[PDB]
RNA sequence: GUAACGGGGCUAAACCAUGCACCGAAGCUGCGGCAGCGACGCUUAUGCGUUGUUGGGUAGGGGAGCGUUCUGUAAGCCUG
RNA sequence: CCCGGCGAGGGGAGUGAAAAAGAACCUGAAACCGUGUACGUACAAGCAGUGGGAGCACGCUUAGGCGUGUGACUGCGUACC
């Protein structure tokens, strides 16, 4: 019953990915896109 | 007196050289 | 909302440069070179932590061989005799005895020679 | 007792002044003066003026008897630089540095 | 006079009134410890034993302190393969003081 | 520039057959420490025990954290 | 007040809580450049470290010995993206 004593339910506030922030994060340096090609480009992809 | 001021000039270059034959030409 | 990287960067650079003391030239003054130097030093330390044991066992064996030949028998037959007599003293202690106690080592040689023959 | 004189923003490169500086490091002042009198260098004049000023300071402010002084410390530092422009061939331009230096002399009866 | 015994998978050579460092032992800081196995005893004449464990020899000592060693650093690195990793380590130990060597 | 044993050197320190020793790796064993996944018990819920087994890693997937600047708790708390 | 070219720059004195707040003026990091002290270095071949290791100097200590700095000689070892 204090403004610094409340807390959300567990398993409800997952963090969210952050690409390209070092080796230890597991997502630096191409952030999950693999190597060169059309799909690794900025704005790249194909129609539906 | 004893106070100094100056500026700069930066027109760089204007290439167009290598008047000799090509390195491994045709 | 806007965050400045002034203090954290200095802290990290000082942390790296502190453990590069004594290195020659730019390897102890400049961050780019010092970082590589520190990484390579870590790798070398990891490898030498294993090479140390091999080196010391080699030295012990050499000293024991010298003493045994002084008493009239080679290293191989000496430790074969010690195994046949069921003695469990290891090589570090044997080398220490050989250097620091000339009579106990002679007694051990006598026992091994008796067991072997 | 320690006495100090300085010359700041002297118009000369520190590398050229350091050559004259070590000729007198550790000498008695009486022979240092005549050593500086017979060296054909521009920096010798500057160093001699600084040394004489230091001797006068030691004699007037603190105790007298310049007959027992020695040059204990002397060193040269680098001051600010002035930047200019020099034109080269084919329309290029280059940067020129005009370097200065600071001069410090310490004398001591001890 | 000195004797040889093994405690932590290793062997040691000690004498009276001497302090040794061993691997960690589950013994309180105050009381004493006993080492029944002894491989060798020497003073003028050498009571060394063919079969191990000279029959009637024990070594008396009591615990002095526990603690941890200095930190060491582990670094793993792979050239141009986007991989590295680090880790630290300290090791527990126990100090004992030799009080009596009985033949 | 020896230059077609790594060298020195070797008539056995070469080759064939038989035999017994020893050296030799981050493999295996001994001692201490950490973590993951199961099975079985206790709590009979978090958790706590008994064990068995696993822990090289790029592209990539999954799970837990540290630190920085702003808002509340803050006319609170620290500080000449 | 003193040195100096009736200079530039200093050294005293004085103001101020503070001048290492003196106008090139809050705080003043790094690269870069110097002076002083300890140790090493002029018969020795290579990513300059790492494992072993005498000698010397300083400090503590009640010997025992520790701690800090330097490091002869020796095994292994061809930067990063």
């Amino acid at each position: 019953m204090r403004l610094n004593t409340l807390s959300p339910a567990e398993g409800s506030k997952k963090a969210g990915k952050r690409l390209g922030r070092g080796i230890g994060s597991g997502l630096g340096k191409t952030g999950g896109r693999g190597h060169k090609g059309q799909k690794s480009r900025s704005g790249g992809g194909v129609r539906r | 007196v004893a106070v100094t001021v100056y500026e700069a000039w930066r027109q760089l270059g204007y290439k167009g050289s290598w008047w000799w034959p090509r390195i491994r030409g045709p | 909302a806007r965050v400045k990287r002034g203090v954290i960067a200095r802290a990290r650079h000082k942390k790296i440069l502190k453990q590069a003391k004594g290195y020659y030239g730019a390897r102890s003054r400049v961050y780019r070179v010092a970082f590589q130097a520190v990484i390579k030093a870590g790798q070398y330390a990891y490898r030498d932590r294993r090479q140390r044991k091999r080196q010391f066992r080699q030295l012990w064996i050499a000293r024991i061989n010298a003493a045994a030949r002084q008493n009239g028998i080679s290293y191989s037959k000496f430790i074969n005799g010690l195994k046949k007599a069921s003695v469990e003293i290891d090589r570090k202690i044997l080398a220490d005895i050989a250097v620091f106690d000339k009579v106990a080592f002679t007694a051990l040689v006598e026992k091994a020679k008796a067991a072997l023959a | 007792m320690e006495t100090i004189a300085k010359h700041r923003h002297a118009r000369s490169s520190a590398q050229k002044v350091r050559l004259v500086a070590d000729l007198i490091r550790g000498k008695k002042v009486s022979q240092a003066l005549d050593i500086l009198t017979y060296t054909n260098k521009k920096a010798a004049v500057l160093v001699k003026k600084v040394l004489e000023s230091a001797i006068a300071n030691a004699e007037h402010n603190d105790g007298a008897d310049i007959d027992d002084l020695k040059v204990t410390k002397i060193f040269v530092d680098e001051g600010p630089s002035m930047k200019r422009i020099m034109p080269r061939a084919k329309g290029r331009a280059d940067r020129i540095l005009k370097r200065t230096s600071h001069i410090t002399v310490v004398v001591s009866d001890r | 006079m000195y004797a040889v015994f093994q405690s932590g998978g290793k062997q040691h050579r000690v004498s009276e009134g001497q302090t040794v460092r061993l691997e960690k032992l589950d013994i309180a800081t105050g009381e004493t410890v006993e080492f029944a196995e002894v491989l060798m005893i020497a003073n003028g004449e050498e009571v060394k034993i063919g079969v191990p464990f000279v029959d009637g020899g024990v070594i008396k000592a009591e615990v002095v302190a526990h603690g941890r060693g200095e930190k060491v650093k582990i670094v793993k690195f792979r050239r141009r393969k986007h991989y590295r990793k680090q880790q630290g380590h300290r090791q527990w130990f126990t100090d004992v003081k030799i009080t009596g060597i009985s033949a």
